[PDB]
């Protein structure tokens, strides 16, 4: 961590030390970006993220990541409205705005 | 004035016909006024906060259900059941027999 | 779900081939719908309903600006939330939201 | 007084020399005196109430990271990165310089 600090990228970890075993079908990456992973994400576009990448585990490039920590495609995302999560498809309509959920947004 | 429970109802498809209840709100006065509220999605917040469960506070007492429903205790005499996509039970003991009050009778 | 060949005649609607084209007059309930032979609709809708409908398309009052009404009953300045606004789902098809589809001009 | 910090160190083996960081405290004056603990485990608590991330009030945002570790930053001078292991990292932006004391320096 100290080395990625100072921008070296070191190949540490092997199959005898160190290897993190990711949860179901995420996939270890040294330098992957956290900005798009969560499915918050697509809930929120315009909140600015530039973080540099991290290693860690990540959802393959075309799945986002869940509440859960399942990997599930942009168009099974719920949505994140107000603070309360709603499914895929759901909608809602009020005194004041009419609304649904469709993928992640 | 043992508590009060409030529920936002929104049209929940295309249809005039479809409305169905979105969040819950209930007030626990000898709780220090605390305001519980149950979220679309079966999240909870206590006091606008967004509170991580079970959460035992006082006679409160609120923690996830085998089926991922959210069930709220307070005291022994007053318990409710939220699913969070709009279902809601809601059980008194017969202590409150007569006393109670609101669309429930 | 029962074929039937045309002309047809039951509880007050023909379908007949005029010019060629297949009529489905209802006179009694007020409307006459067509299909040519390419496979263009058509609905001919009597006066007595002037103001009095709503779906695809639109309410009939001279105004036209104001068609795009949704089922919730609010306008919308995007004809693809008016049209998915007026989808029916049945019981071996359920509507998936309709967006416009990609295109080269 | 913009922002403090206190680490709870616990011996984390039978071994005398095995003392380990077991909770963060950090107390933020201008957030209405807001004190956040971030525990063993990588979970946190404001003001004695347990939290669910992301939490976003006011200045103050915490989220989980990648690696599961809790990073919670205030404003953009303060930014902190807990495993809940026992590794803590705090970053201070350059407005801090000479401003700080602590074990830290
Ligand atoms: C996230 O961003 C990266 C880099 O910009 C991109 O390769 C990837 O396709 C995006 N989406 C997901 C789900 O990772
Ligand atoms: C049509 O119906 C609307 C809604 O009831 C009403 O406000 C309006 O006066 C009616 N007539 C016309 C010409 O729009
Ligand atoms: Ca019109």
């Amino acid at each position: 961590a100290a080395c990625a600090g100072r921008g070296v990228r070191v190949a540490w970890r092997e199959p005898g030390r160190c290897e993190l075993n990711c949860p179901k079908g995420q996939v270890y990456l040294q330098c992957g970006t956290p900005c798009n992973l969560t499915c918050r994400s697509l809930s929120y576009p315009d909140e600015e993220c530039n973080e540099a990448c991290l290693e860690g585990c990540f959802c393959p490039p075309g799945l986002y990541m869940d509440e859960r920590g399942d990997c599930v495609p942009k168009a099974q995302c719920p949505c994140y409205y107000d603070g309360e999560i709603f499914q895929p498809e759901d909608i809602f309509s009020d005194h004041h705005t009419m609304c649904y959920c469709e993928d992640g947004f | 004035h043992s508590f009060s429970i409030v529920i936002e109802t929104v049209q929940c498809a295309d249809d005039r016909d479809a409305v169905c209840t979105r969040s819950v709100t209930v007030r626990l006065p000898g709780l220090h006024n605390s305001l519980v509220k149950l979220k679309h999605g079966a999240g909870v917040a206590m006091d606008g906060q967004d509170v991580q469960l079970p959460l035992l506070k006082g006679d409160l007492r609120i923690q996830h259900t085998v089926t991922a429903s959210v069930r709220l205790s307070y005291g022994e005499d007053l318990q409710m059941d939220w699913d969070g996509r709009g279902r809601l039970l809601v059980k008194l003991s017969p202590v409150y027999a007569g006393k109670t009050c609101g669309l429930c009778g | 779900d029962q074929r039937v060949s045309m002309p047809y005649a039951s509880k007050g609607l023909y379908l007949e081939t005029e010019a060629g084209y297949y009529k489905l007059s209802g006179e009694a309930y007020g409307f006459v719908a067509r299909i040519d032979g390419s496979g263009n609709f058509q609905v001919l809708l009597s006066d007595r309903y002037f103001n009095k409908t709503c779906g695809l398309c639109g309410n009939f009052n001279i105004f036209a600006e104001d068609d795009f009404m949704t089922q919730e009953g609010t306008l919308t300045s995007d004809p693809y939330d008016f049209a998915n606004s007026w989808a029916l789902s049945s019981g071996e098809q359920w509507c998936e939201r309709a967006s416009p589809p990609s295109s080269s001009c």
